[PDB]
């Protein structure tokens, strides 16, 4: 019946905007993540020198170190979705 | 069929012994309850990423993040250990009925098309499985298991065939006969 054949018009309508809408979510959250981590690393990858250089002309390594434990699991793990739903965002109409 | 092979390969565990049974209950909801904390336990990464998105290297909720991810690497060591203990430990007591729910589930599909050449030939599931239940019931049989199997399929062939026939009329038992003959085994008539 056409109704049902419009039925299937609004209903991928609807199904393509909610994906879409939640796909650029996950993407800024990843987006936020990659660049809060490397700016944490910029950072600290050289308060301790300055530090040092202080020291060398005349106490955050620890929990930097307790840090990258956990963050060579956590950016490892939170790399590769982001080119994972780059390349997802490309193939919603079809599916 | 896929969904009826399982029900009633649930039914004959839980009537082998009740151990086994209590065991692959406890063990799947544990897993569930795990997975469900790890997905609990891992969706706070966003936070521990972009809370604020800065001091991030200052404030002590990177401190927090280190004992958030370390539950995180043992409940995932945890459950990689719990996955590999339940898989062998399920198989070799669950794989010892489906020979008898894979014939059990052909013969109920067998006597569902009885009705398409007389009404009230409509037969339930209700009943079946109340017949079923009276496999096991009267059976109490003592021997090997894998001595059991077909001495369960044989005692409950018996009993499929004198329920059906206490219902059909005197000119339709052959026609039962040949199709649930055809039903059971359709090697031992080969093609065309």
């Amino acid at each position: 019946t056409p109704s049902q054949y419009m039925t299937f018009l609004h209903v991928y309508s609807a199904i393509s905007s909610s994906k879409k809408k939640e796909l650029l979510k996950r993407q800024s959250h990843l987006q936020a993540g990659v660049s809060k981590l490397n700016e944490a690393k910029a950072l600290v990858d050289e308060l301790n020198r300055k530090a040092g250089e202080q020291s060398v002309l005349l106490e955050t390594i620890k929990a930097a170190e307790v840090l990258i434990n956990q963050l060579d699991r956590e950016h490892k793990r939170w790399n590769a979705q982001v080119v994972e739903i780059t390349e997802e965002l490309a193939t919603l109409p079809k599916r | 069929r896929s969904g009826l092979r399982g029900q009633l390969l649930a039914l004959t565990i839980q009537h082998e012994k009740p151990d086994l049974e209590e065991q692959k209950t406890k063990l799947l909801q544990q897993e569930e309850d795990k997975k469900i904390q790890l997905a609990k336990l891992e969706e706070s990464l966003l936070e521990t990423l972009a809370t604020s998105q800065g001091n991030i290297l200052e404030n002590k909720d990177l401190i927090e993040s280190l004992n958030q991810t370390k539950a995180s690497s043992a409940l995932i060591q945890e459950s990689l250990k719990e996955s590999y203990k339940l898989q062998i430990s399920l198989d070799q007591e669950r794989d010892a009925y489906l020979p008898l729910a894979e014939s059990a589930s052909k013969m109920y599909f067998i006597i569902s098309d009885l009705s398409k050449i007389n009404n009230m030939y409509r037969f339930s599931l209700a009943a079946f499985l109340r017949l079923f239940q009276r496999a096991l019931q009267n059976k109490q049989d003592s021997e090997n298991t894998e001595q059991r199997i077909q001495s369960l399929i044989s005692s409950l062939q018996h009993m499929v065939y004198e329920y059906i026939c206490r219902c059909l009329f005197k000119a339709d038992q052959l026609m039962f006969a040949l199709h649930f003959v055809r039903g059971m085994h359709p090697e031992l008539f080969q093609e065309n």
